[PDB]
RNA sequence: CGUUCUUCAACCAACGGAAUAAAGCUACGCUAGGGAUAACAGGCUUAUUCGCUCACAGAGUUUUAUCGACGAGCGCGGUUGGCACCUC
RNA sequence: CCUAUGCAGCUUUAGGGCAGGUUAUUAUUCAAUAAACUACCUUUUUUCUGGGACGGACGCUCUUAUUAAAGAAACAAGAGUGAGCAAUGGUUUUUACUAAUUAUAAAAAAGAAAAGCUUAACUGCAAUACAAACAAUUAAAGCAGGGGCAUUGUCGGCAAUAAUGCAUUGAAGAAAUA
RNA sequence: UAAGUCAGACGCAAAGCUACAAGGUUUCGCGUCAAAAGGAAAAAAGUCCGCCAGCGAGGCUAAGGUACAUAAA
RNA sequence: AAUAAAUAAGUUUAAUACCUUUUGCAGCAUGGACCAGCGAUUAAAUGCCGGUAAUUAGCAAAGUUAAACUAACGAAAAAUA
């Protein structure tokens, strides 16, 4: 069981007796901990979701498709996660379209490290 | 058969057998199975090969005492401590506990996945060989504590465990691979003096 | 005897030898007249009063009865 | 209102090529439906017991009157049927005491050991007491 | 049964009699009725902080009996981890036992081949002799005789030791028995600095009227120790022991005659005794003929002249056996398993010395092994060569000449494997 | 140790039979009396008797006697005293040429032969020995013990 | 007077039988407990009850105007029941 | 309303007692004993159960459904039993026979009946198993003694599956002590 | 462990009792709950997928989904 | 169930107290208005089973108490003489 002083560190910031009494804050504390357990495992579920909307509406602005993205990403051997492409449609639209020209009509000029072999 | 005793009915039988071979020799002396048993072996096909990748993470030199940075015009996107970044100069990041560095060193990433400007982009597939990112070491640093609760109602149990995690912080100095555009070229001194401490 | 049984017995103590204990009035040289009792018979009816018998033959305790007045 | 009789487990308990040791039960029935074969015996109730150490066998027999008779034997360990095995069977008893006593181990008691002597009576151990207990040979003549 | 749970044996009259009784001894019993290795240890175990000395003295005389019973093979594992233990309880004690104890503790550690310390064996020695061995006056024929015997097969070789104990032993000889007196005539033997003492003439002696209640087996060791300790026969041991060896030639086993028998082969008394020792051999040669006693009737049989008959090939016979041994093929038969022969007690492997011997012996004989189809040496020569191809190993240059020779010998040197 | 009420225990019978009184009596190995002779604790040239046997540590306690018995191979002779023996000590002994006595002995003539000094240190007259034990006894004791035992040679 | 062996008998049929034996009333009642268990109401079920359809036999006697059946299926939760899920 | 290590008051031809009065017998110059009547004291008056009461039931066997290993419950269903036999037991011989039980496809080197002789319907022990919480309950090779019928086999009751009761207390025959 | 437990529940599949009724009752085979968080079906003890040591804005899948609510043709 | 996880700070998403008792309780089943103080497997003797040591224990002071131990089948032959 949390001490007084562990109790009422918790609890500065709630609403009436909640924040003074022991008995209502100490319920109060457990139940908000239970709360936070659960809340961090959402987190990761509905920032993905996000990621997931700006680059469909991104490829949707140029004629393409989410679904038809990832898979032509996966034949070209590119594997930029969700995070930074979700990055690249809202500050870097150049870059992120020619990511889309890449893949759906494969137009880039190869490097190599010896330019005249 | 009713009854929920245990049976001993498989000791009962072993006693016998163990009697019989006690004191009546066998007829045969050897099986086939065992004469042909061949060596042990690892597997049956061959081994699959590695992909090999890059370079994590190098240091190249310490830093001296107090610089400046500036804005430039590049960006790109490194792998590190098993996520992506975007960085251009003067950014500052957070990852993992890094080991094997100290603050105030120099270390130079080379998994660059994509290098860009604003006139053209270049694309690794998956990676870029001749690009790295410079960063330094500024913090190792024990974050916010994180509070882990967990209760049944109503069946006595409760566990409580705080916890703070590792975490290293860096600062991008410089992205090498690709030109700026015309025009974006910056035309001054731009980071700090770097002792280099590592000759291969 | 059944092994759980035995073991709660030797666990309170028991630790008889015979059947009935030896008389130290027949050992020869050794007979005290003063001490004399004729042998008696050995009783086998337990005490399976619930107010006043042993406590390990009754489920729980009785209260006494009343004294005639 | 209810109630029910005690079960009684009829049924085969070995079957063929399975070891058997004498005095083994092979059989419980309430009537013959089996007869007892080579190295086997009959209770006054049927039940079938091995009486030499060998392995269970079924067998079936077509008798003169056109009914089917059901057997069983015990055959012996290396289908030696000459009169000299019995006395191999008779080591074989006392062998399999001693590797049962051994699995079992030292504190798995099987004699008694009292503080005191059992009587003889007709030449046996006889486990019901004399009149007077004594010490054995502790007294003379007269 | 009725008494105890499934699969519990039954009492046994016998032991039953023994553990029930009005007198205390309880743990004595227990260790004594003890029928293995594992069985003794635990009780031990749960009896620890009751032993003494004399539980000590039994538990190391008990690892005699259970090696018995485990022959066929040479010391298990649990013998060897129950002898280390005890021997730590002897050092506690060593300080303690009688000389009766004594004598007890060392014959049986020395019957598994284990080595005292010698630390600890000179602790026990110097209990035995110590104050002149006056208290060696107070102690029955049995620890004499164990005294004697336990010690030798130690090793322990102090010539003050034996100069004590002989003296103190030396009055008593002659009221000992007769198995007891042979016993002292083996260590005596076997003790180059005792060949030429009193001591040694005392013990001829008074076995002169007690050659009659020698047994069979130490008939045999004390007719090979006499003929060592006295070729010329002054005390008359040798005359009286080869008068009862003749009257009771076929009263005796098969072990002790073939010992005698080569005995009177070496001294050079051969006589027409030829036909009649040749019988008892093919009679039983499957059973009371091991490799070492094997090698003895060859050798005596040799020796005197015998030579192979068509009745009875005794040499034909003897490398079926050999090879059978050093084989280790066993039979199921019911006879064979009820009559014990050796042959079906396993495999031992057998020191290389033996086979060379045998070989020499066999070539010696003057009968063909590769050229006949089958010939009386065939079989033996056969296993030899299966054996040795397993252990080539232990073969160097000396013993490949020497089997060389013998191969040559006997008519097989194409480099051929023989034919059966 | 209640079982509910079935009382399972006290179905069974009851035995009266009552032991013998030589229960009561200190046992003696006679393997374990020659260990102490050899070890040089009890002096075999001389007749040994109980007292002896309590001053050596043989016997713990005496109340009553003590009873000899068991099996053992001996080379000298040896002449004891007890209260009791059985007939296999009684053969070992006398196979060696000694001599086993069961002497008769009271609770106060007990008292004089383990303690002697515990009366003249007080200046008071040794127990008097017993005249004769009751014939129901019979064959049971050989002789009377005299309070201070007659010591022979052996 | 006591012990052992060979044996039997009585109440145990509430038949693992023992505190030697041995019936009732309480609406004048009291205490400790249960929705682990009933009476009123709710819930589940729909045999029964009620309604509709098929069936058109039989009465009316050209009309399925009107009355109306054997038998089968489906529905209702309002009749008589079953269960013991919520509250002592 | 039901359930208790239940409590109390009241009632009686439920058990036991005599401790006041009456009555009966006996004894000394207000007493002693009690199968009686009145008064008083103390104790007992199961459980299961589609809630409790009312009714019914409580041991032990056979059979039906839950398939063709065993096992398996309900106040589910369909039938028996708390014995009988001095031969209807044991064992030999003969043959125009092959049944019956509460119920049942047992059984031909087996049974039934007929004829003869018999008391093993024993004394002292017993490997190993079936079953089983435990207590007890079930089958049994084999060893010693005395017997029966055969003349070298079988008999430690009855075709098999029900005909039962712990310990305590009491009683009888014999033997050993004191 | 000489411990606790001897009030069990439902789903699919059978049989007895009831009316081839009951979230009824009595047995039996498997599973789940009891003592089990997370995901899908609306809320969802017993159904379907699947067993939580902790943190992270990395990735691939199961049952189930892929014009809006609501992630994906 | 008045909080949690986030955020461009405008807002968005997740989310039916605790205890006791139950096959199953957000329960329309039980207890608590709040704070401070007080409030419940303790002691003795004996027995059983583990762990850690002493190497018999107590008195007395060359002698006594307590405990423990005390016959089971004398079975091995390893000599290249
Ligand atoms: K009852
Ligand atoms: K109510
Ligand atoms: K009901
Ligand atoms: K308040
Ligand atoms: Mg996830
Ligand atoms: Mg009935
Ligand atoms: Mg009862
Ligand atoms: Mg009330
Ligand atoms: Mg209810
Ligand atoms: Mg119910
Ligand atoms: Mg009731
Ligand atoms: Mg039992
Ligand atoms: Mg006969
Ligand atoms: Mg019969
Ligand atoms: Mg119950
Ligand atoms: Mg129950
Ligand atoms: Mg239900
Ligand atoms: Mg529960
Ligand atoms: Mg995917
Ligand atoms: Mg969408
Ligand atoms: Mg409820
Ligand atoms: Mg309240």
């Amino acid at each position: 069981t949390f001490s007084r002083e562990q109790v009422f560190t918790f609890a500065k910031n709630f609403t009436g007796r909640a924040r003074n009494v022991y008995k209502v804050a100490l319920r109060r504390v457990e139940r908000g901990l239970q709360h936070s357990y659960v809340g961090r495992k959402e987190k990761k579920r509905t920032i993905r979701s996000l990621w997931i909307q700006r680059i469909n509406a991104g490829c949707r602005e140029h004629g393409f498709a989410y679904s038809a993205l990832i898979n032509g990403l996966n034949q070209e051997n590119i594997q930029l996660n969700r995070k930074v492409l979700s990055e690249l449609a809202m500050h870097e639209p150049d870059s992120f379209k020619a990511v889309l020209d890449q893949v759906r009509f494969m137009k880039g000029q190869e490097i190599y490290a010896n330019v005249e072999p | 058969v009713r009854t929920k005793l245990p049976s001993k009915r498989p000791f009962l039988q072993t006693a016998s057998h163990l009697a019989v071979n006690s004191l009546v020799p066998s007829v045969r002396t050897n099986r086939w199975a065992d004469l042909i048993k061949g060596p042990a072996v690892r597997s049956c096909i061959p081994e699959i090969p590695e992909v090999p990748k890059p370079s994590e993470y190098t240091t190249i030199g310490t830093i001296e005492g107090p610089y400046t940075l500036n804005l430039e015009r590049v960006f790109g996107v490194v792998e590190l401590a098993g996520s992506q970044y975007k960085v251009t100069p003067d950014d500052v990041i957070f990852t993992n506990l890094l080991h094997g560095i100290e603050v105030n060193e120099v270390v130079m990433l080379e998994r660059v996945m994509l290098l860009g400007s604003r006139s053209n982009t270049i694309i690794g597939r998956p990676y870029i060989p001749g690009a790295c990112v410079l960063a330094a070491v500024e913090e190792h640093f024990l974050d916010g504590t994180v509070h882990v609760f967990k209760r049944k109602k109503r069946k006595r149990y409760r566990r409580y465990k705080p916890t703070r995690p590792m975490m290293t912080t860096l600062r991008i100095l410089k992205v090498l691979g690709i030109d700026p555009a015309p025009g974006d070229e910056l035309g001054i001194p731009s980071g700090p003096v770097i002792k280099i401490t590592n000759t291969e | 005897l059944h092994k759980a049984y035995a073991k709660k017995l030797l666990k309170l103590g028991f630790k008889r030898r015979f059947w009935t204990d030896p008389d130290p009035q027949m050992v020869p040289g050794f007979f005290d007249p003063s001490k004399y009792k004729p042998r008696e018979r050995l009783n086998g009816k337990p005490n399976l009063r619930p107010d006043i018998g042993c406590p390990a033959l009754r489920q729980s305790q009785r209260p006494l009865k009343k004294l005639p007045r | 209102q209810g109630g029910k009789s005690h079960a009684k487990n009829w049924g085969p308990k070995f079957g063929d090529g399975e070891i058997v040791f004498p005095g083994m039960i092979i059989m419980r029935q309430k009537q013959g439906i089996y007869s007892p074969g080579y190295n086997v015996g009959r209770g006054r109730d049927y039940t079938i017991f091995a009486k030499t150490v060998g392995y269970v066998e079924y067998s079936k027999l077509k008798t003169e009157r056109g009914k089917t008779r059901r057997y069983i034997h015990v055959v012996p360990i290396n289908d030696d049927w000459s009169p000299e095995y019995q006395k191999l069977a008779d080591e074989l008893v006392v062998r399999r005491a001693e590797v049962k006593r051994q699995i079992l181990g030292h504190h798995v008691h099987t004699e008694p050991a009292f503080h005191f002597s059992l009587p003889q009576r007709n030449g046996n151990m006889s486990w019901l007491l004399n009149s007077v207990h004594k010490f054995p040979g502790t007294t003379t003549l007269a | 049964g009725t008494i105890f749970n499934t699969g519990v044996p039954g009492p046994r009259p016998e032991v039953a009699q023994k553990l029930s009784t009005e007198y205390q001894g309880h743990i004595l019993r227990m260790i004594s009725l003890a029928e293995s290795a594992s069985e003794l240890d635990e009780v031990l175990w749960s009896s620890k902080k009751h032993l003494r000395p004399v539980h000590i003295a039994r538990s190391c005389l008990k690892l005699e009996y259970l090696r018995t019973k485990e022959k066929g093979r040479e010391v298990s594992e649990p013998i060897k981890n129950l002898a280390s233990e005890l021997e730590n309880y002897v050092e506690l004690y060593s300080t303690k036992f009688t000389i009766g104890q004594v004598s007890q503790l060392v014959r049986g550690l020395s019957s598994i081949r284990r080595n005292i310390q010698p630390d600890l064996l000179l602790k026990l020695a110097a209990v035995v002799v110590a104050d002149d061995g006056r208290q060696v006056q107070l102690a029955n024929e049995m620890d004499c005789r164990d005294l004697f015997f336990g010690f030798f097969s130690q090793g322990f070789d102090n010539e003050l030791f034996w100069k004590r104990l002989s003296e103190s032993v030396l009055p008593r000889l002659p009221y000992f028995n007769a198995d007891v007196v042979s016993t002292v005539l083996r260590v005596v033997s076997g003790l180059r600095f005792l060949h030429n003492t009193e001591f040694a003439h005392a013990t001829m002696t008074a076995l002169v009227p007690k050659v009659g209640d020698l047994s069979p087996a130490r008939l045999a060791d004390a007719f090979f120790s006499a003929s060592l300790l006295d070729p010329t026969d002054v005390s008359g041991l040798n005359a009286k022991l080869e008068e009862r060896f003749l009257r009771e030639f076929t009263s005796f086993p098969i072990k002790d005659t073939v010992t005698m028998f080569q005995t009177v082969t070496v001294r050079r008394h051969s006589t027409p005794e030829l036909a009649a020792q040749v019988a008892p051999l093919v009679a039983a040669q499957a059973h009371q003929l091991p490799v070492r006693h094997l090698r003895r009737a060859l050798e005596g049989m040799v020796t005197a002249g015998w030579k192979d008959t068509a009745e009875i090939p005794l040499y034909a016979i003897l490398a079926k056996q050999a090879a059978r041994l050093v084989l280790g093929k066993q039979s199921a038969a019911t006879s064979a398993i009820l009559g014990k022969h050796v042959d079906n007690q396993g495999y031992q492997r057998t020191p290389v010395q033996l086979l060379r011997q045998l070989a020499r012996i066999f070539a010696n004989t003057g009968l063909k092994a590769g050229p006949g189809a089958n010939q009386p040496l065939a079989p033996y020569f056969a296993a030899l060569q299966r054996e040795l191809e397993g252990r080539l190993a232990e073969l160097d240059e000396q013993v490949t000449d020497d089997f060389a020779e013998s191969f040559k010998k006997v008519g097989i040197a194409e480099g051929a494997r023989v034919q059966i | 140790l209640y079982d509910g009420g079935q009382l399972g225990l006290v179905k069974f019978p009851v035995t009266r039979q009552i032991p013998s009184y030589e229960v009561l009596y200190n046992q003696l190995g006679v393997s374990k009396l020659v260990e102490f002779i050899q070890l040089g604790l009890l002096d075999h040239t001389k007749t040994i008797t109980m007292k002896e046997l309590l001053n050596a540590g043989c016997v713990s306690s005496l109340k009553y006697g003590v009873l000899l018995y068991g099996n053992v191979s001996l080379s000298f002779p040896i002449n004891i005293e007890v209260t009791a023996c059985d007939d296999r000590a009684r053969r070992s002994i006398e196979a060696a040429g000694g001599k086993v006595t069961r002497v008769y002995y009271t609770k106060d003539g007990l008292e004089g032969l383990l303690f002697p000094k515990r009366f003249t240190d007080k200046n008071l007259p040794l127990p008097r020995p017993a005249v004769a034990w009751h014939p129901k006894f019979d064959g049971k004791f050989d002789a009377v013990g005299q309070i201070p035992p007659v010591y022979e040679a052996v």
